[PDB]
RNA sequence: CGAAGGUGUGCUGUGAGGCAUGCUGGAGGUAUCAGAAGUGCGAAUGCUGACAUAAGUAACGAUAAAGCGGGUGAAAAGCCCGCUCGCCGGAAGACCAAGGGUUCCUGUCCAACGUUAAUCGGGGCAGGGUGAGUCGACCCCUAAGGCGAGGCCGAAAGGCGUAGUCGAUGGGAAACAGGUUAAUAUUCCUGUACUUGGUGUUACUGCGAAGGGGGGACGGAGAAGGCUAUGUUGGCCGGGCGACGGUUGUCCCGGUUUAAGCGUGUAGGCUGGUUUUCCAGGCAAAUCCGGAAAAUCAAGGCUGAGGCGUGAUGACGAGGCACUACGGUGCUGAAGCAACAAAUGCCCUGCUUCCAGGAAAAGCCUCUAAGCAUCAGGUAACAUCAAAUCGUACCCCAAACCG
RNA sequence: AGGACCGAACCGACUAAUGUCGAAAAAUUAGCGGAUGACUUGUGGCUGGGGGUGAAAGGCCAAUCAAACCGGGAGAUAGCU
RNA sequence: UAAGGUGAUAUGAACCGUUAUAACCGGCGAUUUCCGAAUGGGGAAACCCAGUGUGUUUCGACACACUAUCAUUAACUGAAUCCAUAGGUUAAUGAGGCGAACCGGGGGAACUGAAACAUCUAAGUACCCCGAGGAAAAGAAAUCAACCGAGAUUCCCCCAGUAGCGGCGAGCGAACGGGGAGCAGCCCAGAGCCUGAAUCAGUGUGUGUGUUAGUGGAAGCGUCUGGAAAGGCGCGCGAUACAGGGUGACAGCCCCGUACACAAAAAUGCACAUGCUGUGAGCUCGAUGAGUAGGGCGGGACACGUGGUAUCCUGUCUGAAUA
């Protein structure tokens, strides 16, 4: 079985910002990156498993990369995935 | 964490910064 | 003034994407002159 | 240690493997996104034991 | 410094007829 | 203790040239005699780059229009705030698709970009920003058309096409109101709902298809009726009576808002119901459809906007109050009705007429074949779980799309 | 009832002026024609160059059409400049 | 191999290693997302949606593998009619696509030249299509020659712008023969006798050598100018190493190298020896390629355009002999 590890790599990192840090302190939702796909299932079983939390609903969005101009050549940013995980009444984190 | 970029040395009419 | 060029995402694919490309030879031989070439855009497409 | 390992069973061997993904692997990424990992050459020692855990699981189980 | 590509038809000349 | 090259000067040869040297330059150059040529430029409306000319000339892109004070700043006609003036108002407003692809918001910068200046910007740099079981895509079905197993045809390539499989510009299950962010919401929050599947339990039951039938399922024009969105007026509630005469009065200003769902089911429209018997039709079968028979009642059934209840002694709500990083924040909160007018919107895929005679398939309903009937499966109720994945910023009659 | 009438949206482009190194590689301004039809429009398909399409102008087929465009034969040939 | 390293634009941060499991280089393995012949189905490439079979914490839901088409073979099934066949299912093997030229075959221009232009030329060229290899094709005389002889094919130099063909115009243009490169001949259409009887192909072992990392590798100092000498001046040294590159101006002797002498755990190419498997000598006798040769009509290839036109090939209609 390989779901567990699949877990383990799913999140990424937390994301600071202060639309995360309102929404944490008022709808009790903390939001973090995640991997490309990260299906919303896979994101509830690994908050579940890792933070040891309940969870209401997990709902994701994909952020594109922006075009950046460095010196005299063009680039993209890498796209990424970030949800927005809501705790119960109980939280830790 | 990165702060540094190692921004490089830009043309003559470069943005003056 | 209507131009004679009227985007139109679909049309452009099902006329000038890969699939059209390969699905006859003439098509195909374009690839292969494109990737002789070198073109880092083999075709068009998102 | 690259030999210390290859004379483990596969269970054990597989144990250390999911030891090393679940701490020093999960926690170490949190704290650089974070930004309190003063010492980034953690993750790269982690990656490289993973990997070279994971190719004695695959030499030695099947062929 | 691209050469000007489209140039013009000319204005028809007066017919010297 | 200074090569080639560059820039001067002085000599010399009939000429193309040569020699010497000053300054610059900084490390290559090459006698003589031979050999080999991409061996000599002023023209080709020659090619490429650079720079003049016209010339500080035309122009600065709708004749909708600006003025003043204050603020920031080195600097303000152009930026921000305020007070006036003017323009659009079936649009120059407000929302989408197509197409763009971060142009969105905040901080910071003014070289380049903006036909001027610029503190400003759709400009540069950094950070932030797109939250869905119900919206859309994806998905199920199909039109035109594409591809096309075998197959037919063709020097080869390949062409056509059956079974099939693709193809929305169409058909198919489900959400509304209020609030909140500098930037997203029918996605987040509060309130109240709905739909399609999986599993389990209980009570009943015959189930069962690429097969049959029904339904889905459709034109143009025209008219009337019943309604709503919406508007006007009155009442009601709150405020005002006023710097140039009059204004407690029939006076003046503002507000008088509330959905989906559920219940009742109305105006209107369609069709006569029910029972029994029989039948080579529906390429097999059938309790279904169709057809033929009688008995009995004259009534049911289907469809259906709006209204009225519930949703909701909830939300919203003028105004007032308390603090302002002086942008705003927090608190409180009366009335919330009636009449009239009225759509191009709904009843209406209706109705009445006309010839030009006005898609298909699936979901859905129903009947059976094979097969299974102590099963499975189906129906009803309850409980539980699932509803993934992608789009979601911003422009969208325009400075962001095509020119 | 009507290829009916007047007239906006919408489609068209008859007259004049402006504009011709224009705001625009056919436009603007003021009038004008059709406006329930042989109408107009969105989306997606089909017709490919000695061919297509054409209420027919040699018109149109990506600002080019008495034979499109791109590459090749090709450094075609030029008794001419 | 190693005392230095963590690729570059490109500094830093945080670390590894220094006598050997840092890094680097080579061999052999592992990993190898999605698109792409794409192959589970579809599709607007890098996307969407499935079935089946194996294994699993809350039924929840996951993991792995398989599932295209065509060709050949086998098995199992199976119509119109008994049999049968077509057909259907399964398994095994192969194919598919890409790639600069060269090679063979199937198609095949026009411009141009002829001072026009139609036969002709351009030209079997450009181009399109198919197939295969490292080369391909061709090829062991039903050939040439001359009644003297030569003995498969291919390529180069002559013969030779010769003989010929040709609106006898423009142009095209051999052969015989001579000199070289390189050499190789065999089998089936069949029976008997004798039976691994040679030569080959597919795979082991051993030997030699090559390839994929490498190692050692000689010999100069003093003064002058100068920012700095490798230069000037003086005296030396090595050389089977003054081929090259770098080094603060031009280096045989400063560094990397070169001449030269060595090295491979492992994986491989070639040349030999030695085994296994498969096909196969030699002798006797016999046979000795029919819708073919040839012919009529129409075309093509041959230098040779139907001309007196031999020879080869073909569409069409005919049709022998066999030693």
């Amino acid at each position: 079985m390989i779901r567990e590890e699949r877990l383990l790599k799913v999140l990424r990192a937390p994301h600071v910002s202060e639309k995360a840090s309102t929404a944490m302190e008022k709808s009790n939702t903390i939001v973090l990156k995640v991997a490309k796909d990260a299906t919303k299932a896979e994101i509830k079983a690994a908050v579940q498993k890792l933070f040891e939390v309940e969870v209401e609903v997990v709902n994701t969005l994909v952020v594109k990369g922006k075009v950046k101009r460095h010196g005299q050549r063009i680039g993209r940013r890498s796209d990424w995935k970030k949800a927005y995980v809501t705790l119960k009444e109980g939280q830790n984190l | 964490n990165n702060r540094p970029v190692y921004i490089p040395r830009p043309r003559p009419p470069h943005p003056r910064l | 003034m209507k131009r004679t060029f009227q985007p139109s995402v679909l049309k452009r694919n099902r006329s000038h994407g890969f699939r059209a490309r390969m699905a006859t030879k003439n098509g195909r031989q374009v690839l292969a002159r494109r990737r002789a070439k070198g073109r880092a855009r083999l075709t068009v497409s998102k | 240690m690259k030999a210390k390992e290859l004379r483990e069973k596969s269970v054990e061997e597989l144990n250390t493997e999911l030891l090393n993904l679940l701490r020093e692997q999960f926690n170490l990424r949190m704290q650089a996104a974070s930004g309190q990992l003063q010492q980034s050459h953690l993750l790269k020692q982690v990656r490289r034991d993973v990997a070279r855990v994971k190719t004695l699981l695959n030499e030695k189980a099947g062929a």
